[PDB]
RNA sequence: UUUUGUAUAAUGGGUCAGCGACUUAUAUUCUGUAGCAAGGUUAACCGAAUAGGGGAGCCGAAGGGAAACCGAGUCUUAACUGGGCGUUAAGUUGCAGGGUAUAGACCCGAAACCCGGUGAUCUAGCCAUGGGCAGGUUGAAGGUUGGGUAACACUAACUGGAGGACCGAACCGACUAAUGUUGAAAAAUUAGCGGAUGACUUGUGGCUGGGGGUGAAAGGCCAAUCAAACCGGGAGAUAGCUGGUUCUCCCCGAAAGCUAUUUAGGUAGCGCCUCGUGAAUUCAUCUCCGGGGGUAGAGCACUGUUUCGGCAAGGGUACCAACCCGAUGCAAACUGCGAAUACCGGAGAAUGUUAUCACGGGAGACACACGGCGGGUGCUAACGUCCGUCGUGAAGAGGGAAACAACCCAGACCGCCAGCUAAGGUCCCAAAGUCAUGGUUAAGUGGGAAACGAUGUGGGAAGGCCCAGACAGCCAGGAUGUUGGCUUAGAAGCAGCCAUCAUUUAAAGAAAGCGUAAUAGCUCACUGGUCGAGUCGGCCUGCGCGGAAGA
RNA sequence: UGAACUCGCUGUGAAGAUGCAGUGUACCCGCGGCAAGACGGAAAGACCCCGUGAACCUUUACUAUAGCUUGACACUGAACA
RNA sequence: CUUUAAUGUUUGAUGUUCUAACGUUGACCCGUAAUCCGGGUUGCGGACAGUGUCUGGUGGGUAGUUUGACUGGGGCGGUCUCCUCCUAAAGAGUAACGGAGGAGCACGAAGGUUGGCUAAUCCUGGUCGGACAUCAGGAGGUUAGUGCAAUGGCAUAAGCCAGCUUGACUGCGAGCGUGACGGCGCGAGCAGGUGCGAAAGCAGGUCAUAGUGAUCCGGUGGUUCUGAAUGGAAGGGCCAUCGCUCAACGGAUAAAAGGUACUCCGGGGAUAACAGGCUGAUACCGCCCAAGAGUUCAUAUCGACGGCGGUGUUUGGCACCUCGAUGUCGGCUCAUCACAUCCUGGGGCUGAAGUAGGUCCCAAGGGUAUGGCUGUUCGCCAUUUAAAGUGGUACGCGAGCUG
RNA sequence: UGCCUGGCGGCCGUAGCGCGGUGGUCCCACCUGACCCCAUGCCGAACUCAGAAGUGAAACGCCGUAGCGCCGAUGGUAGUGUGGGGUCUCCCCAUGCGAGAGUAGGGAACUGCCAGGCAA
């Protein structure tokens, strides 16, 4: 006995996994190992519109249903993963700016503390200078740089 | 969970003895070979018997297991 | 008005007077009307102008295909004995009317969104400037005096003066109770409670202006309104939702059904409603003829199910049991059999305002309830829900049933002080037999209710004994061992193992009841005499009683 | 406040009767009190449901973006290793 | 030209130095009695910063939306298409969250034709082999088989085997069945060319019902059909075919999950919760045959195995009035009535000696408490009596009051 | 004209089975060989070729036998359409139709065409 509400919640993760293949690039296709048949009818997909590219959408999941699914799930998480570190970076990067920005010394103590390298007198003027910028609504010249040097500093330890 | 419905398949007889029809007419709609064709009367695929030739339809028992045959009279 | 359904105790109304609800324009379809007629017709514009010019323009008479293209033929295919669409009916301009779609297009009733402005004299916060917070209470630092230590600390006094300190006015907060909820006020008043030198309060002036301000940070307040203020515009927003739609008469007059729907109270198609045109003894009733069923009924050939008896594979031979054999059953999901209705076609006398079918215009409706008929479901309970058909009401008043649309008879054109009749009644209220014939009932049954019970009543089949006199009665009898062997404790007939014998005999059994420790004693089985006729145990029962007690 | 010549009981009735059928009682009209009912009056129920109705809030629901942010292009040049 | 080397040209990535662009909310002077602004000198960094367009990523902070339907209140649980059997009342068709089950395949053959053939269950004989393998004989007549769950049919076999082929072809299709419709199915027959068979004749798929998806759009082959001046091309039109668990399967978007007790709006007793009515499984009570208990002895008292009766005092179903408002459990004042009688009163039986008791009939004229436990109705405990009774009145009374 | 035979149809269990008898004058069947035609998942089994030497055992055609199987009335019964009644989850009244099974009985066949042998 199989349940007909399991074949569909299966039959939607195929048609998103369909429609996230489609949505990714050319570099993205060229290292997920597809056929053929499924990398042609991907392009066609891309290039079509309207109901037809959700139509060729439905097709590349029904086909699917029978090709195998593994390779392509594992190519996928492993560019999400790599995607994912990046936003996290990446956000990690704002909010310690923001901190930084919005508190002062506790911030600056924990860029130490994760960069010990970090020049505690340079953090200390930038911050001035932006809070200075903050008040007198000039552009966020030291918050760009603040940003530029956090970067600096993550990609040295890295 | 059970008596999911399903359409009907519309089946019996169509034309009883005593009325003319036309080349081509469903006489008796069957599943299975209830009836047998016999003189002007072809049977489909489908087990359906019909009329090659106007006429008006008649049926009689016939063959050794008297199954029920329908035949069709030029009159 | 709502609905299957109303005085219902579901909706609205106090009334009078006035005002108020399907209009209008653009294009389309159809009807009636007027003309012309294979032609009709003008728009704008000119016009001393509702005339006359203006044929610009539009519509059909020739259509098919997507088109090329072809042509009364075309499209499909190399093309058909082929098939779809054209020919044999004449179109057009105005008027009025029935619809269609656009415009708010029958009207009233919403929340809610955007745009442009107004407010911080009410209210929240901040800023600046002034005032007020009675009175009485213990007092921390510091200083001074005597004792005390080498010196401090400590001790007993004077000065000293801070409490989100204490009691307690004015004042402030509404924390609690009540007053009131159109109020005294669209949140105020009374009586307590809390603070009463502190983040206190207040007069005055300014700022914070609405996806925003403010909030010692409950969605509170922002001019009596705030989970998004007020004023004007979009905007008479939209609304599958509530409600109303106003004068009269006549004819016809259904449904709450099927398919479909982001669809269940909305809406599209068909049946059902109505008007017109064209069509065949077209259709209905009844008689006859030819029909296939698989329902009732019956049965178990087959499919399940069920009991008994037997051979019994297999299984662990006093022991369980398959495949089977004979009988009894059951089945909406079984039919070796099988109908009456139901339906199709043909023939026919007669009736039915063609009651039958095709097309066009407009509808309404798509909530149905009950009884009968065979049911699913529910408890073979429900004024419970769902199926196929007739009727009722919805859409039908009247008469009967006390009142009740679904129970019974019966379809209101109007009037008449007429008769008959259907159901239902005839003692009367309340109209009519206190009618007649042969019976049942002694209970207020009639005038709610069952398993069961019973010398109630009338009869039937009957059954046993009966003037060689029956049943029950009237003065009579039941005498002797049988205090028994037996479990001897006494059962002796009146508790049991036991025979169930025997004399007097018109007649008596080794025994049925009452009670004594057992005794004993009194009746009954049968028997003398009179009267004497009928006497006794059950079944069927129609009609009767109990079981039957609710405010 | 539809209009009232506005009694109780049994049963029915859109199912709790001042108004129906049967029955019993009751002179008509006023005033001081009680309050069983006229499902009293109040708010087009806050409770349950309907609406491809509205508004606020939440996000790993959908669609975009303020903001943040990577790089390229002009302001933006001169000397050389 | 592939492959290299010095000078001379285009420059790009990168580093240093400089300043003339750029900022200076750094300093000094003037317009100026001037913390604005502008102008002149210098220094500070300096082609960095930022600015304008695009682009990669993040982004309920903001703006516009969604979260379907059936459902014995709602959520959860189960379903949304097609096929078989009964309900489905002997034409067709006919519902339920009714009962039993399947399908979204597959076959270049399992299709067409020609020829030939006919199994289950058991008995007998026989090495493994034994009831059930395969071999010979015996009855059999569809119980076998007919690919897929089911139904009917299949002896001419629609079942099995063998020789050849793709008619599983192209262009049509009168005439009918089925649905409101889109639509789906049957279908003799006409033209061309084929397969089987010498032939009459059969073959336009599978013994027959599910194995499928309209429309828009796009992909491939063909077509001068058209291609907006001409000659082409691009783009379009038509014929053949492919693309959707669009499974919410007659499918509104290519694109959407939840709360609001801070909610509102227009309504529904079409639809709920307290009360009314119907109904009476359940609950209470009474009784019948009666095994048996009761020191023997059924009915002094209980009394299984079974059934029959009254009420609505709990649990049950409809929502038939009510959502344009019926204020839903307790306490107080007011109480009313029935007896299925706690006592008082009159009686029967008794395993009733007397007081004191056990059971039943009539009788409602009358009486029928206080405190702790919970909000409680009710019920338990302690104390007195004659008791400290059971029930209906919206589980009486909020048009009486405190919740 | 008929005792017979083989085939072609109607009707198809009154038509088919159990028992005995009956036939080789023609036809039918059995049978011999298969070298050749023909084919066996091996076989003259099945089918086919030339014969009929030999026979009527099996089958085949006919008769008797009722033992089955089968058909089958009449009446009754279940049921049921119509209009009603009742102690109305059921039954009854008037009317129309009418089962299944069983009984009496029938029953072990009839019929048209062609071709051949016998006597006529």
């Amino acid at each position: 006995w199989v349940s007909k509400s399991e074949i569909k919640r299966d039959a939607e993760e195929l048609k998103r996994l369909g429609a996230e293949i489609v949505d990714l690039g050319k570099n993205a296709l060229d290292k997920i190992p597809l056929d053929a048949d499924l990398r042609a009818a991907i392009e066609l997909a891309q290039r079509i519109k309207m109901e037809g590219r959700r139509r060729q959408l439905q097709l590349i999941g029904k086909m699917l249903r029978q090709r195998d699914v593994e390779p392509i799930r594992q190519a996928l998480d492993k560019l999400k993963n790599r995607h994912n570190q990046q936003v996290v970076l990446f956000h990690k990067l704002e909010n310690l700016r923001d901190r930084l920005i919005d508190q002062g010394d506790d911030a600056i103590a924990e860029v130490l503390n994760l960069w010990p390298d970090a020049d505690r007198q340079q953090l200390r003027t930038l911050i001035r200078n932006a809070k200075k910028e903050k008040e007198g609504n000039k552009p966020p010249k030291s918050a760009r740089q603040i940003f530029q040097y956090l970067r600096e500093l993550a990609e040295n330890e890295g | 969970r059970n008596g999911r419905d399903s359409e009907a398949k519309r089946l019996g007889v169509k034309r009883f003895g005593g009325e003319s029809v036309l080349a081509g007419s469903i006489i008796v709609r069957q599943r299975g070979t209830k009836f047998h064709a016999g003189a002007n009367v072809g049977c489909g695929r489908d087990h359906t018997l019909f009329a090659k030739a106007d006429g008006k339809v008649k049926f009689e028992v016939k063959g050794p297991k008297n199954r029920k045959f329908i035949s069709i009279e030029a009159e």
